[PDB]
RNA sequence: AAUUAAAAAGCACCAAUUUUUAUAAUAAAAAUAACGUGCAGUAAUUAAUAUAUUUAUAAAAAUAUAUUUUUUUUUUU
RNA sequence: UUAUACAAUUAUCAUAUUAAAUUGUUAAGUGCUGAUUUAACCAAUAAAAAUAUAAAUAAUUUUUAUUUGUUUUUAAACACCAUUAGGUA
């Protein structure tokens, strides 16, 4: 639509409200990262031709009839503005509403183009552009 | 415990003044607009007051602030901001004056995003260089006019074309045909013969007439 | 040949008609005060010749004071029995065949 | 304190409908809120 | 609240319904008949 | 609908009786 | 003797204001509120909405277009 | 403390969704293709810089629909208001 994470988020929230098995996303560099850091915390259970530069399948995960993947949100919900996380901002990703998150995951794209989520920002002290979330 | 900066602050007005601030600064007042003239016959052209406006450079609303970060800060290492800049060359009608237009960037918090104004400056070109469409290295300097402390640094792009152009005894640039108009009425343009002047110079007394009947009103 | 229609054109111009219908527009001082009142709150009409323009950009892309729509062929349909037809021609939008 | 949910937090707008003074849409919305929300050991067995 | 209001309804469509017939028999105790 | 007949021709003060406004009656 | 709240709406009356004037003299006198109805009906009368024009039944009426309203025995990419 | 204004209306800041469509005089069809009919010859028009993250990368233009003007043996007709004939369009 606006940008590959907004169609990236729009397109599995779509598909997971259906009940289908394999979503076809555009592949970017920071989709498939998106979706790689998805598929280590065991929101998607796999991919189909993740190697293709266009687009590739998100394999859904489906547990006692409902979707795994419950809310998933593009970090601009409008579609156009960008926003930079400080590492202050992943250690409040990290410790929201006064409680330890590593519930709901917050990814981000760092000044080194290594797509990673909010734990392992926390971990090495970094930040960077915020992509999306999903629990 | 980490104190922030406005702990710094207090402690700078406290050294200086004796005291950090007097309170009570708020009031909580009801600052009341009372209407003097007609309903539209207010005494100005183009800005009508008719409400309580807030005074103040950086203290106002929705919040402005200049933004550093732009590409002037990722190219040029400055001692001071403004020092080097980097534009295009807009205006060269006046003599060893190259006129740049340069952009920075201003940032909102609230709607959290970073606009591009533009600036234009007059820059030195001693040897008469900077042709329009160079984009152009300035750098800041002494007065050397009322309004000229940027010189031209390096030409960090020639227009060829303008200076082909100006090798074929044209102009650098051919000029824009729309621009600023001369009032808000409709100029517009008179197509008549030698001696059907008369009757379109009585027209438009007759219509200038008219617009002078609408200072009385009705009837 | 050709100096009597360039001497009719030099005579024409420095008529007084053709420079009073060309006159400048007229200063927020010379109309009056800063405004409120009627009729005497902006400046009046400006005609231009488009062949000797007084003005420099004769258009304009401004919001209120845009004058490209109004140079359109129909608003001199209005005076045709002065019209020149030649500055029709070469300054005029929108003309049928 | 009707669910046991003493650590918890509720906020309620009812600007967007239309009679904001009927007493049924706060307990509704509440209990729709309780009914939507999913248990971590729920979601951990979904994930794996 | 609306149920009453409905209720208030049907009242008002039941008088507007006969309005005509009522005003005549108003009209004849307040005795102004133009015969 | 002998009833309705004598509805023109009652005085306009009580005539739309149980209203005050006769624009607001069925027409 | 039936079904009916799925919100159709905000010439006069009511003092946010506004209008007029001084000719060798230069502002205090008069008038006017802003806004919406407004008895205009029947005949078991009467499709509705939007735009434009003309008539003092003007809260009305007429004319010229467009859109919608069909309850299944006509159609189905 | 809305940092959110539920729908439909009262009113102002206003892009006509286009190969199923628009225009055609010097090109076509033409009694104004829409009475029949979900389908209409030919001609012009479907895509064509970088960038999608880029912080407005774009323009200041047009009217296919409704009225109203523009000319007088200068529409024969058809339709409409004065009643059978004038004008009006």
């Amino acid at each position: 639509l606006y940008t590959p994470i907004y169609d990236f988020c729009h397109r599995i929230r779509e598909a997971t409200e259906q009940r289908k098995r394999f979503v076809v996303v555009p592949s970017t560099i920071e989709t498939r990262g998106c979706a790689r850091v998805m598929h280590d915390h065991g929101l998607v259970a796999g991919f189909r031709d993740f190697h293709n530069d266009r687009a590739f399948a998100v394999e859904l995960k489906y547990f006692q009839g409902d979707s795994t993947i419950n809310v998933i949100e593009p970090c601009s919900y409008d579609g156009r503005t960008e926003f930079e996380w400080s590492p202050k901002m992943m250690r409040r990703l990290l410790n929201t509403h006064g409680i330890h998150n590593r519930l709901v995951v917050y990814i981000c794209r760092t000044a080194d183009n290594r797509i990673i989520d909010h734990i392992h920002a926390v971990k090495e002290n970094i930040g960077g552009r915020g992509l999306m979330m999903v629990h | 415990p980490w104190w922030n900066f406005q702990t710094e602050h207090r402690q700078r007005c406290v050294l200086m003044y004796g005291g950090a601030r007097t309170k009570n600064t708020h009031n909580a007042n009801h600052r009341v607009f009372i209407k003097k003239y007609k309903r539209n016959a207010f005494p100005n052209r183009t800005r009508h007051h008719w409400a309580v406006s807030m005074t103040g450079v950086l203290s106002q609303r929705p919040r402005r602030m200049p933004w550093p970060y732009d590409l002037t800060s990722l190219i040029f290492n400055q001692p001071r901001q403004g020092s080097d800049k980097i534009g295009y060359v807009v205006g060269t009608s006046m003599l060893k004056t190259a006129v740049v237009a340069t952009n920075h960037m201003v940032y909102y918090p609230k709607f959290n995003q970073r606009v591009s104004r533009t600036k234009r400056f007059f820059a030195h070109d001693e040897d008469l260089a900077c042709v329009e469409g160079d984009l152009v290295h300035i750098k800041q300097c002494r007065k050397i006019s009322k309004y000229k402390h940027y010189y031209v640094f390096s030409i960090l792009e020639p227009n060829v074309e303008g200076r082909e152009r100006l090798k074929l005894g044209l102009k650098a640039v051919p000029p824009p045909l729309f621009g600023y108009p001369v009032s808000r009425r409709i100029v517009k343009l008179n197509l008549t013969s030698t001696e059907g002047t008369q009757e379109k110079l009585a027209a438009a007394i007759q219509e200038h007439v008219q617009d002078a009947y609408r200072f009385s009103g009705p009837t | 040949d050709t100096e009597q229609n360039l001497l009719a054109r030099e005579q024409h111009v420095r008529s007084p008609a053709y420079r009073e219908l060309h006159r400048p527009a007229l200063t927020n001082a010379a109309m009056g005060l800063y405004g409120g009142e009627p009729g005497f709150e902006k400046a009046h009409r400006v005609w231009v010749d488009p062949d000797r323009p007084h003005i420099k950009h004769i258009y304009n892309q401004t919001a209120l004071a845009r004058n490209l729509r109004y140079a359109r062929y129909g608003y001199f349909k209005r005076d045709m029995h002065l019209l020149d037809v030649d500055k029709l021609v070469r300054h005029a939008r929108l003309l049928p065949t | 304190c009707a669910f046991g949910f003493q650590h918890a937090g509720c906020r309620i707008n009812l600007k967007a409908t239309n009679n904001p003074k009927s007493p049924t849409h706060t307990v509704e919305g509440v209990f729709e809120a309780v009914k939507a929300l999913r248990s971590v050991s729920e979601i951990a067995a979904s994930r794996g | 609240k609306r149920s009453q209001a409905k209720l208030r309804f049907r009242i008002r469509q039941r008088l507007l319904k006969f309005q005509r017939q009522l005003a005549v028999a108003n009209a004849i105790a307040s005795r102004s008949v133009l015969y | 609908r002998w009833a309705a007949k004598f509805y023109g021709q009652v005085t306009f003060g009580p005539r739309n009786y149980p209203y005050p406004s006769s624009r607001w009656l069925a027409r």
